């Protein structure tokens, strides 16, 4: 229902925009609109092998978004990449225009 | 390892994709609560309260049929209501995945000739009731012609040089008309004096000589060197 | 932006009329009512925004780079097709000149 | 009618219960669907006049190419049909065989003129409006859809005053002056 | 309280599915390039080669007095298995009683023979399909159109009667 | 002349991963997943005739 | 106007035509009509063809042919003034006569 | 245009000459202005900017 | 010409245009036959040959 | 480059705004002017429409 789509609506956005989560992962080009019938499930790593794929009890979370937010290297990359996209996008638009005008005006 | 995925139905009916940051080929679990060969599982809570149903990761490096699915086959004939005759059910590795793709309303006849794999097949077919284990040589289908009737797809994971004769005998006995014939050909186990394309061309020619029209072949190369899946249908009258 | 004059845009046809909506000056009740969540929810909002703009700027970089690729492939492809057509229109005249 | 099998479709190929050869591909139906023509016989009443124009155009092109009778009557017929609006260009005389057409006479009808003048959103809306008696050409109210509007007579296609449609377009732009009733 | 713009209902040739031209009421497929191939090398073929013959290759062999298996052997310096498809054989039989010599030289126990499964006897279509399916075949031909088809599809060596012996082109290990 | 063919063969066998799918050597460790995506619409298999 | 009556060759369907315009094809023994069409010119006669699924009506001048639900299939440019229509069911022929002194046989299957 | 000339006599000497900005906008000098001395009126291909320099290429 | 009335004029002009266009135009494109059915074109040919 | 020297197809560097005339920032050159002019022309074209 829409009541559950309004709870998993963020990690579906993360899976849609997989390609810009890690700068080294580089998926194959699909579109992936939200499928009509899906189900959100949790991986059971069993009690046979330890320590390799094991995410412990102290760091298991409830979405993909909390894991990506708990990752501190991804936070470094997202903040840095967002600041450089920001200062590229505000490169010559309006603060530049009015500081050029104030440069003309000051003398 | 404790992460969360989204399950999504594949193009093929009965099999699914779990999307995360690496996406997994996944089937529903017919016997929930245990793994068969140590694969990982996914437990969804589907909505009396909701019930925890679960799913099993199909490993393409331990299954020729999963290597074929995720290399991209236009039509598998293993479908969610069908009957599959698995030849060379070497353990319960791929037979479990074929079994729960086929579902509770369909039947998988798992034919194997060795006996310790047969013991593991019977102990797996306890918790998967839609598996009929048949411990017999597939080179003589008359020795088990009484136990199986009118299958819809044959899958052949035998690795013997008389493969095409085994496939033809089992198809002529138990396959129905315009049913599925999925073959996993291993070039080195057929013969190693010629190259892989020569032995695949000869095996496809043998299939159409035994009137199984090939629709499609796939090399399944990143998972197995010099393998192939040939998907055909049992035409029985008029390959033309 | 394109600033179309008011004397022109009041005298436009019905299909060509320009939907320009005025800003809101009154603190309306639905805006003063509506709740926003804080802390973990506002950092989730910040995270989703950063992820979506990184995805959109990566896609724009990729399609601009593909535009720069395919204009020069168009250039070399048109040169090779011009050389080919020159060779065809001289071989045809050779053929007919012999026959 | 039952999707004949192979032996039946081979054995009776010319059988067709809908499309016949005298139908001419249902083009009366086709252009009366395009331009929303009420009565069945307007296509053929126009087809007679197109056949008159093309019969005269044949019999007039069969004259020698330089005599002033042929040149005068070809130019005179070309001018008359352009002024009436059936022909869209009075340049070449092959229009008198090729471009003279029931669809051209049907594009000159009153609802099609209306729809091209943006006076109604579709030809069926224009039919409904001039049936409801909103449209006058000149001073006098025109009531039937089939009215053919020549080139000089399409400058006077307006709405009647005291029309609710005229009132709502004026009040949409709130230029409604209630002194002159709208 | 009638409706306005009333019309006579006729049939719509654009819409009505009862008539025949309106009886016309995704998964892609990009076939992977073969694992037998390097870029254009075809690294997988190895002697004993197997060579698909067609009818003008046989006719030019008899016109130039080259034996089939011995001409193949001293062209490639390898052991050859020549293959006559049933459509090439059908074409040689359809050539009439002028070509009896060519037909009963194609009837040779040293020349093995495949079994094509299609309708019609178009050998160029059959040879092109079964060679671009598998890439384990040499094509021996002298048709200009078939030579252009085969040398446009990659990794397929092409043999042809030229002069008084066979020549081979797209096989990069001939000496 | 030797280092040039060493570095245009490394380029060639990096391009070969693009056109085909190259058998890299099998499953390295635990099966992590497909790591690049799964397309349910594309079928990269050779159909007959 | 006065209603020309016509029954299908098994008695299941009735086809009435008013003189003014009112043509109705109906299942007279259930209460199911399947065509009621008001063709405002003076109709004269009608007949079924091989079924209740097609019927031919003789209108002001031209004979028209309508399908089961009453959409017009054909306007016959011959059959200039019919007053009498009759179908020949073993031969599939619509026979037409009227104010002209002409008798016209029209094959319904081929057209 | 402000200072390439020192006097209206100099501009009168150079009337009608083709100038251009550094943007390649071509132009022509038309008439010396009266009260500021070396200042003149030029006409260009389109609107030049305040951050430009005009150029009279002589030899 | 300037004295040739109808059917002679149409067929005369058509004959001249055919004879001019048969040099550079293609032989499969200059003389297009009118589409006549098989069983009546063959009867036309048989009666004309008779 | 068939008969051209690489010391001949060098890189001519572009000049900056004069420091006396520096409050009107960025002396604009022909690429900047064409970016200005075609913008003005497309906006005048849609205004005329
Ligand atoms: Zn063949």
């Amino acid at each position: 229902d829409d009541n559950m789509r309004r709870e998993v609506q963020r990690d579906l956005l993360l899976i849609k925009h997989r390609a810009a989560l890690d700068p080294k992962r580089h998926y194959k080009k699909q579109r992936w609109e939200v499928p009509e019938r899906f189900a959100i499930g949790t991986i059971i790593e069993d009690k046979s092998e330890f320590y390799s794929s094991r995410m412990n009890r102290k760091e298991r979370k409830s979405t993909i978004l909390e894991t990506l937010m708990g990752d501190e290297a991804s936070n470094k990359y997202f903040k840095r990449k967002y600041n450089e996209i920001q200062e590229k996008s505000t490169s010559g638009r309006k603060a530049h225009y009015k500081k050029m005008k104030e440069m003309r005006k000051k003398r | 390892g404790g992460a969360k995925v989204v399950i999504e139905p594949h193009r093929h009916a009965g099999v699914y994709i779990a999307r995360g940051k690496e996406d997994l080929l996944v089937t529903k679990n017919m016997a929930p609560g245990e793994s068969v060969y140590g694969e990982k599982r996914i437990s969804v809570e589907e909505p009396v309260p909701p019930t925890k149903v679960e799913y099993r990761v199909w490993n393409p490096f331990r299954s020729k049929l999963a290597a074929g699915i995720m290399g991209g086959l236009d039509e598998l004939f293993i479908a969610p209501g069908k009957k599959v005759l698995y030849l060379g059910a070497a353990s319960g590795t791929s037979v479990s995945h074929v079994s729960d793709v086929v579902g509770p309303e369909g039947v998988v006849y798992a034919v194997e000739f060795s006996h310790r794999p047969g013991r593991e097949l019977i102990s797996m077919a306890k918790k998967r009731p839609n598996i009929i284990p048949i411990i017999e040589d597939a080179r003589h289908p008359q020795k088990y012609r009484m136990l199986i009737g009118m299958v819809d797809c044959v899958f052949a994971d035998v690795a013997q040089p008389d493969q095409a004769r085994i496939i033809a005998l089992n198809s002529h006995m138990f396959l129905k008309d315009q049913g599925g014939v999925v073959i996993s050909i291993k070039a080195n186990c057929i013969d190693s004096t010629v190259d892989a394309e020569t032995v695949f061309a000869r095996e496809v020619q043998k299939l159409r000589e035994e009137r199984i029209k090939p629709l499609e072949q796939l090399t399944l190369e990143p998972y197995e060197r010099d393998h192939c899946i040939v998907v055909g249908r049992y035409m029985r009258s008029g390959l033309k | 932006g394109l600033k179309v004059p008011k004397a022109v845009q009041k005298e436009l046809p019905f299909k060509s009329q320009i939907h320009q909506m005025k800003p809101q000056k009154k603190k309306t009740y639905m805006a003063k009512r509506a709740v926003v969540l804080g802390g973990d929810e506002k950092k989730a909002r910040s995270f989703i925004q950063k992820v979506l703009t990184i995805s959109k700027a990566k896609d724009s970089k990729r399609k601009e780079q593909k535009a720069s690729q395919r204009k020069e492939r168009l250039k070399k492809l048109a040169k090779m097709e011009e050389e080919k057509s020159q060779r065809d229109k001289e071989k045809k005249k050779e053929y007919f000149a012999q026959n | 009618v039952r999707k004949l099998k192979h032996h039946e479709q081979k054995l009776l190929k010319k059988v067709d219960f809908l499309e016949w050869k005298q139908d001419q591909g249902h083009r009366d139906t086709q252009v009366m669907r395009t331009y929303h023509i009420q009565n069945r016989e307007d296509y053929h009443k126009y087809n007679r006049i197109c056949g008159d124009i093309r019969r005269l155009a044949n019999k007039l092109s069969l004259l020698p190419p330089t005599d002033p009778f042929r040149r005068k009557h070809e130019q005179l017929l070309l001018d008359k049909l352009y002024a009436m609006g059936v022909l869209t260009t009075k340049s070449k005389i092959s229009d008198l065989e090729n471009k003279v057409t029931v669809s051209a006479i049907c594009r000159r009808r009153l609802p099609v003129i209306m729809h091209r003048l943006k006076m109604a959103e579709t030809i069926q809306d224009a039919v409904k409006f001039i049936e409801q008696g909103h449209v006058r050409v000149g001073p006098n109210l025109i009531n039937d859809p089939a009215y053919l509007v020549t080139r000089n007579m399409e400058d006077y296609v307006t709405w009647v005053d005291n029309s609710k449609i005229k009132k709502t377009l004026l009040r949409y732009r709130n230029q409604i002056d209630d002194f002159d009733f709208s | 309280t009638r409706k306005f713009g009333l019309v006579k209902r006729t049939l719509n040739t654009k819409k009505d599915q009862r008539l025949k031209k309106n009886q016309e009421n995704l998964t892609r497929n990009i076939p992977q390039v073969s694992s037998a191939l390097f870029f254009q090398y075809n690294q997988a073929i190895k002697p004993p080669y197997q060579v698909l013959i067609d009818t003008n290759f046989i006719n030019f062999s008899i016109q130039k007095k080259v034996d089939i298996v011995r001409g193949m052997m001293d062209c490639l310096l390898a052991k050859c298995n020549p293959l006559i498809t049933d459509c090439v054989m059908a074409e040689l039989e359809k050539l009439g009683p002028k070509y009896r010599i060519a037909l009963k030289l194609a009837r040779d126990p040293r020349i093995k023979r495949l079994s094509c499964s299609h309708k019609g006897t178009y050998a160029d279509d059959c040879l092109v399909h079964r060679v671009l399916q598998h890439k384990c075949y040499i094509v021996a031909t002298n048709d200009a159109g078939l030579k252009q088809r085969i040398r446009k599809i990659p990794g397929i060596p092409l043999m042809s009667v030229g002069g008084h012996a066979y020549v081979i082109e797209k096989l990069p290990d001939v000496f | 002349s030797r280092v040039k063919k060493r570095k245009k063969y490394q380029k060639a066998q990096k391009k070969l991963k693009s056109v085909r799918a190259v058998y890299s050597g099998g499953q390295s460790g635990v099966y992590e997943g497909e790591k690049t995506g799964i397309k349910k619409g594309l079928t990269r298999s050779v159909k007959f005739k | 106007g006065p209603y020309h009556i016509k029954y299908a060759k098994n008695g299941t369907h009735l086809l009435i035509t008013g003189r003014k315009g009112h043509v109705a094809s109906m299942d007279w023994r259930k209460g199911q009509l399947r065509a009621e069409l008001f063709l405002n010119e003076t109709c004269h006669s009608a007949t079924y063809l091989q079924n209740e699924q097609y019927f031919a009506v003789a209108q002001k001048k031209y004979t028209f042919i309508y399908d089961h639900e009453g959409t017009e299939l054909h306007r016959l440019k011959q059959h200039i003034e019919a007053r009498h229509l009759d179908f020949l069911p073993y031969h599939y022929l619509l026979v037409t006569a009227g104010e002209t002194g002409w008798l016209k046989y029209h094959d319904v299957s081929t057209g | 245009i402000k200072d390439m000339f020192s006097s209206a006599m100099e501009v009168a000497r150079f009337e009608g000459a083709q100038i251009k900005t550094v943007s390649g906008i071509r132009g022509e000098i038309k008439r010396a202005l009266s009260k500021p001395e070396g200042h003149y009126r030029a006409a260009f291909e389109d609107k030049i900017l305040m951050s430009d320099i005009v150029i009279l290429r002589s030899w | 010409d300037d004295q040739v009335i109808g059917k002679a004029r149409s067929r005369t002009l058509e004959m001249r245009l055919n004879r001019l266009s048969r040099v550079n135009g293609h032989q499969d494109k200059i003389n297009k036959l009118e589409k006549v059915p098989m069983h009546i074109r063959r009867g036309m040919i048989d009666k004309h040959v008779k | 480059a068939k008969l051209v020297h690489d010391v001949q197809k060098k890189q001519h560097r572009e000049r900056s705004q004069l420091t006396s005339r520096s409050r009107y920032g960025f002396l604009e050159k022909h690429k900047d002017y064409v970016k200005r002019a075609q913008d003005f022309h497309r906006k005048q074209s849609t205004l005329k429409v």
